[PDB]
RNA sequence: UUCUAAACGUUGAAACAUGAUUGCCCGUACCGCAAACCGACACAGGUGUCCGAGUGUCAAUGCACUAAGGCGCGCGAGAGA
RNA sequence: UGCCGGCAUGAGUAACGAUAAAAGAAGUGAGAAUCUUCUUCGCCGUAAGGACAAGGGUUCCUGGGGAAGGGUCGUCCGCCCAGGGAAAGUCGGGACCUAAGGUGAGGCCGAACGGCGCAGCCGAUGGACAGCAGGUCAAGAUUCCUGCACCGAUCAUGUGGAGUGAUGGAGGGACGCAUUACGCUAUCCAAUGCCAAGCUAUGGCUAUGCUGGUUGGUACGCUCAAGGGCGAUCGGGUCAGA
RNA sequence: GAGCUGGAGAUACGCUUUGACUCGGGGAUGUCCGAAUGGGGAAACCCACCUCGUAAGAGGUAUCCGCAAGGAUGGGAACUCAGGGAACUGAAACAUCUCAGUACCUGAAGGAGAAGAAAGAGAAUUCGAUUCCGUUAGUAGCGGCGAGCGAACCCGGAUCAGCCCAAAUUCAACCCCUCAAGCCGAAGUGGCUGGAAAGCUACACCUCAGAAGGUGAGAGUCCUGUAGGCGAACGAGCGGUUGACUGUAAGGUCGUUGUUCGUGAAACGAUGACUGAAUCCGCGCGGACCACCGCGCAAGGCUAAAUACUCCCAGUGACCGAU
């Protein structure tokens, strides 16, 4: 709700569960971790169909400078 | 009554309610109303303008469209 | 409720107002069934069959007397119906004259009233 | 002295009283967690 | 309308015992206020009303041993009536 | 009762005296620091608000008793090892 | 050593509840000790009074019957049964303002749910009466009878003869603690002040020995302001209370 | 159908045989709350402000998207995913793990959405559109190398059907055809112990229709079903020729999730910052790479049919029996 980025976003997956110094060599490792996270982009923008305020993204402005909807600022 | 206003729009029945439904409420009372008389001549003529205000908002809807 | 009726007889027996019949099923066999109104949807019927005895009190109302005639019991139809004669041949057949309200013609040995 | 509750239920109106599960959308299903979810009537109007 | 509020008496023993000067007690509708209950009792019956009252009185029908059975709310409208409309016979004693 | 802009405003808009006129539905009855409201029940539990006669007594709401008022409380007698 | 349903036995003993006295005449009838008409007793009476606060919702009544309940029971209940009883322009909600906090389209951000917040509504006990005492049945009262206050109110005439519309800054309603008295009656107390219903073999007195009973706001006065703060016609805010 | 409106079946009151009494379908008075939303906002309750108007009172007030109206958001018992994410247990305890992506949260629409026509599976030098179960393979692998999870190679049917971003659908006549009120539906009786016995006995009739059942003792000749077939006004419902429309514009490295693969002796979904090359006999991989073959080509979706579901309407089962 004017929270997540208008584009496509990242959240709703992503966990961890890595080890601690041991990657197949001398002694079979334990485990030690098994938890949650998530990712989000950034700001800066102008206009596209349906104005409200602005959230945009990161990897959504770089080449995101063609598929407009009516702007020229 | 009867079904005579199936062909009469001109506000005459406008005060038709004032007829029997004026002092039959004075016969709808307790005692000296009708226990052994003709008890039925109350809400047996109280649908006198009810179920008759149908096709009155589905017929009388004749305004101009 | 006082389970009597005999409403487990199923409402399709045709009977109405005004008719002359006999009886069976026992108890009497000497009783010309007749007149009556019947009660579709749960039916009461006694005719002069069973001579009850059921004294009502005698308050200060109007009754003061008792009686000993005309009163409820049980036993619906299923005795001896139809046939001006007495037995054999059904009757539920009806002229192609509509008027189900009182269609009149019965079976071969039937009557039209 | 003070019991553990006592009368006056304002926080069972505009919070947890009939129509107060919209303020908390995922409470609407909670409101609907004993009506459109399983048998039984409700618990706010006896 | 001019009549579609007026509805029934009140019948009491201390009515025309305490309700003789002219005052009655009516039997209105759940609709309180007062900008209807009056001109109802104002027409071809030669009786005029003013000084209306309106009160309340609930119901209470706790009958079965358990508790299943109750209310009816309902109201009434006392009024007043000064010198100007006595009786000349009608339907009330 | 403290102050007005567009506009409103010159013969009428409002503040004045007066006859006339108004505050709508709900409670306004019961016990109420109360065996009847919460303690599994009419169990010797329970906290707010207003008055609060009296002589006597430094004051005294401690302390005796009558108002008004509440009242013998969910019992009764004997013999009372 | 289960679970419910019923019968159990602890057994007829312990116990009837705070040990804060009661007898009786008489109503009634089914007999009456705890009802009722009542003279005597005593416990509380800053109470175990009456009203307001929460509550129970059917308490209160016209009363009515034991199946059962009030841990005796009973002709008492607020058990159970129909009806009756809390009459509004000013005591009560809102609309006129508000601290915790909740919420608030846009928005500040969050994986969604959402958290929160600008213009806001709420949320309170809260700022807001301009009548007091009498006449009231079965129960209700400042709404019902009487002398009585009107805040702004519904129209129109008569000094005004011309003013006025927003969130307001005002003066101020915006009060912390404690002391001292410089004020005060209802209410209370001095009763023979006013008028007396009248007095007891008690012994004793009939008279300065004696039961009891007698004001209220609307109103306003060098016989109500006891007591606390100086008032007005000329010029300007060397630039904002948008 | 002609009679009486559900349990305190309610006595009464009242209406009949060209429509009282029950009703089939297309509509309507529709109170406070539900999205309900004038405001208050603790379901049954208090306010402004404009249209109306015999002095009273009648027409209504809330956000989002083509924006200037309007259209939509409500509550849902099991069907797909997605944001979604632990966990007691086991390994005889015991962080990789099994549960798994499971409990729960949140978003969507139809009662169908979900994969489903492609830079493809296979492997003799074959085969096309997803899924399910049938058989394999319970194989290969995985793996504190531990319990354990577990495809592809050969198989069945429902189905073995076309096209999408820059060079069909909408009202209707007719309809095989469904939906409740409803229409008829068969064919003999006497006597006893006794409640009329369908038990003892006696004979005919009914037959494509002889399942449950009510009327005091199990009845085909008392009756409702079953075989034979019908029903309009309203509409859907599976529709058949056609009228008002026009049916052909990214690989990769490092850190990792999945997949059977706990990740390492392996390409393949994709992300955290970096590379937008190839650009056609060029390009994607056969489980890293060399050599040769095999097939498919940036680029966006539709695909009904079965697989998996179970609110309702007939009918159906070697169950219970009203703790």
């Amino acid at each position: 709700m004017q929270k997540d980025l208008h584009p496509k976003a990242v959240p709703c997956k992503i966990i961890y569960q890595g080890q601690v110094v041991m990657e197949t060599m001398s002694t079979r490792p334990e485990i030690h971790v098994d938890v949650w996270s998530g990712v989000h982009p950034f700001w800066t923008g102008e206009e596209r169909f349906l104005d409200t305020e602005g959230r945009v993204d990161k990897f959504n402005k770089r080449f995101g400078d063609s598929y407009r909807r009516g702007s020229k600022k | 009554k009867p079904s005579e206003m199936r062909n009469l729009q001109a506000t005459d029945f406008a005060k038709e309610i004032d007829a029997r439904k004026k002092e039959l409420m004075e016969l709808r009372f307790q005692a000296a109303a009708g226990q052994l008389a003709q008890p039925h001549r109350v809400r047996q003529l109280r649908r006198e303008v009810a179920q008759l205000n149908t096709v009155k908002a589905e017929l009388a809807r004749k305004g101009e469209q | 409720p006082r389970p009597s009726a005999g409403s487990h007889h199923n409402d399709k027996l045709h009977f109405k107002k005004g008719d002359t019949v006999i009886v069976l099923s026992g108890k009497h066999k000497g009783q010309t069934g007749k007149v009556l109104l019947a009660l579709p949807r749960d039916q009461k019927v006694v005719v002069e069959g069973v001579n009850v005895i059921t004294k009502n009190v005698k308050p200060s109302m109007t009754n003061p007397q008792g009686g000993q005639e005309q009163r409820e019991l049980a036993l619906h139809a299923s005795k001896v119906a139809l046939v001006d004669p007495e037995t054999g041949k059904a009757t539920r057949v009806r002229k192609q004259i509509v008027d189900g309200k009182k269609v009149r013609v019965a079976v071969a040995s039937g009557k039209t009233i | 002295m003070k019991r553990t509750y006592q009368p006056n239920n304002r926080k069972r109106a505009k919070t947890h009283g009939f129509r107060a599960r919209m303020k908390t959308k995922s409470g609407r299903n909670i409101l609907a967690r004993r009506r459109a979810k399983g048998r039984h009537q409700l618990t706010v109007s006896d | 309308s001019h009549y579609d509020i007026l509805q029934a008496p009140v019948i009491s023993e201390k009515a025309y015992s305490a309700m003789e000067r002219g005052v009655y007690s009516f039997w209105v509708s759940p609709k309180a206020t007062k900008t209807e209950i009056k001109d109802a009792i104002q027409q071809a019956f030669g009786v005029r009303v003013i000084g209306i009252s309106t009160m309340n009185v609930p119901g209470k029908r706790k009958r079965v041993g358990r508790f299943i059975g109750q209310r009816n709310d309902r109201k009434k409208a006392i009024v007043r009536l000064a010198e100007g409309q006595s009786i000349e016979a009608l339907a009330g004693q």
